[PDB]
């Protein structure tokens, strides 16, 4: 019932401030630690920073160099990050997390989804999406030519899970990202049963169904 | 009530209260924040 | 700052085996310490949080343990849903520091791919470019060798590899490989196929298509 929610643009051009929010519910912001934790790709965890009101303190990694900020708002129970004159090395999965404690012990017992943030220059570019048509049968949906990261595709809108491999992207000589998403079917179902992918690329504002027919 | 800010006195903690320091037992302390073992933590009397 | 060392970097054990995961740290931290676990693409989620504690509704089957600067989590008995990279962490003096992870994944029996082919979209030749995916479906283990002959001619340096994570069930991988050519090259050739070699496989099985072949 508790949980976090992590909002913010996924693109910041270097040299500039990264925004970060993280909405909380199922509980009270006034209470307990809330901090942020951050994960470049395929790389481990790196703690930002944590917040807390009983004591009306923060403390910050000195890994970020006095340049994150974290901001606590009662009034709408949402904490907030900044991260100033950010560079590449700051492109990673943000995730905000609630810590508990008890003596001299603490934990992050919750933690939110996460949300990648890109530090580039580039501007953004919405993907293609071309399906893949076909016992056992697969079909799928190719996803080429957008940036950046991330993807997200899902087939008949959540109905279809069991069975569907959505590829980690590649990156292209082009720079622009692309992937597949595939499910094997039973060939019985290939007359009955219409086959839609549901593609989100929201660093673009791109929402495609398509449908996967022979 | 009075707010304290104890540390390891090299079951008792040194304290302060709010520019003088008075030393304390880790019994009728209670932590407001999360205890640090080597700097200082801020507690609360458990009179309150 | 305390370091943080976990080993091994990597580790493969069989459903039913025992596996500890090791943290050692650079000054003793009094069991300061808590343990994670995150499945790829998720956040992480607390497991163990003062050393020994375990966190409701985690499995009994995860163990935490150590004193000082060393400390261990063990799983009793390996289920295929613990494929994640597991992290320690100390809460014993900011900057709380994080373990570099321990990816965990199952040794499991060989299973032989079902390969795929699919011909680049109609809708995707009118852009000037043609991509053509072959897939190997849910094989292990992990190594496969997927070459691309077209007209029975070997190409490389054309060609691009995705793999999926461990898969949660079925301790299977899938592979997909994206041949991507102009529209002028792909139509002055004639037959595409492309040959997989894996353990699971008497001998190389190939999957082609020859344009407009329906
Ligand atoms: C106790 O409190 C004050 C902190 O300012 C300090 O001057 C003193 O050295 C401390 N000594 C011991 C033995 O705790
Ligand atoms: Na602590």
């Amino acid at each position: 019932q508790v949980q976090l929610q992590e909002s913010g643009p996924g693109l910041v051009k270097p040299s500039e401030t990264l925004s970060l929010t993280c909405a909380v519910s199922g509980a009270s912001i006034s209470s307990n630690y809330w901090s942020w934790i951050r994960q470049p790709p395929g790389k481990g965890l790196e703690w930002i920073g944590r917040i807390y009101d009983p004591t009306d303190s923060t403390d910050y990694n000195p890994s970020l160099e006095s340049r994150a900020t974290i901001s606590k708002d009662t009034s709408k129970n949402h904490f907030s990050l900044t991260l100033s004159s950010v560079t590449a090395a700051d492109t990673a999965v943000y995730f905000c997390a609630r810590g508990l404690w008890s003596g001299y012990f603490f934990w992050f017992d919750v933690w939110g989804p996460g949300v990648l943030v890109t530090v580039s220059s580039a501007s953004t570019k919405g993907p293609s999406v071309f399906p893949l048509a076909p016992g056992t049968a697969a079909l799928g949906c190719l996803v080429k030519d957008y940036f950046p990261e991330p993807v997200t595709v899902s087939w008949n809108s959540g109905a279809l899970t069991s069975g569907v491999h959505t590829f980690p992207a590649v990156l292209q000589s082009s720079g622009l990202y692309s992937l597949s998403s595939v499910v094997t079917v039973p060939s019985s179902s290939l007359g009955t049963q219409t086959y839609i992918c549901n593609v989100n690329h929201k660093p673009s504002n791109t929402k495609v169904d398509k449908r996967v027919e022979p | 009530c009075v707010t304290l800010e104890c540390r390891q006195v090299n079951e008792i903690k040194n304290c302060s209260f709010n520019k003088v320091y008075a030393l304390f037992y880790r019994l009728d302390i209670v932590p407001l924040e999360e205890e640090r073992k080597g700097n200082s933590s801020k507690y609360r009397l458990i009179n309150c | 700052d305390i370091q943080m060392t976990q080993s091994p970097s990597s580790l493969s054990a069989s459903v039913g085996d025992s596996v500890t995961v090791t943290c050692r740290a650079s000054q003793g931290i009094d069991k300061e310490l808590s343990w994670y676990q995150q499945k790829p693409g998720k956040a992480p989620t607390l497991l163990i949080y003062a050393a020994s504690s375990l966190q409701t509704g985690v499995s009994s089957r995860f163990s935490g343990s150590g004193s000082g600067t060393d400390y261990t989590l063990t799983i009793s008995s390996l289920q295929p849903e613990d494929v994640a990279t597991y992290y320690c962490l100390q809460d014993y003096a900011t900057p709380y520091s994080f373990g570099q992870g321990t990816k965990v994944e199952i040794k499991r029996t060989v299973a032989a791919p079902s390969v795929f082919i699919f011909p680049p979209s109609d809708e995707q030749l009118k852009s000037g470019t043609a991509s053509v995916v072959c897939l190997l479906n849910n094989f292990y283990p992990r190594e496969a060798k997927v070459q691309w002959k077209v007209d029975n001619a070997l190409q490389s340096g054309n060609s691009q590899e995705s793999v999926t994570e461990q898969d949660s069930k079925d301790s299977t991988y899938s592979l997909s490989s994206t041949l991507t050519l102009s529209k002028a090259d792909y139509e002055k050739h004639k037959v595409y196929a492309c040959e997989v070699t894996h353990q699971g496989l008497s001998s190389p099985v190939t999957k082609s298509f020859n344009r407009g072949e329906c």
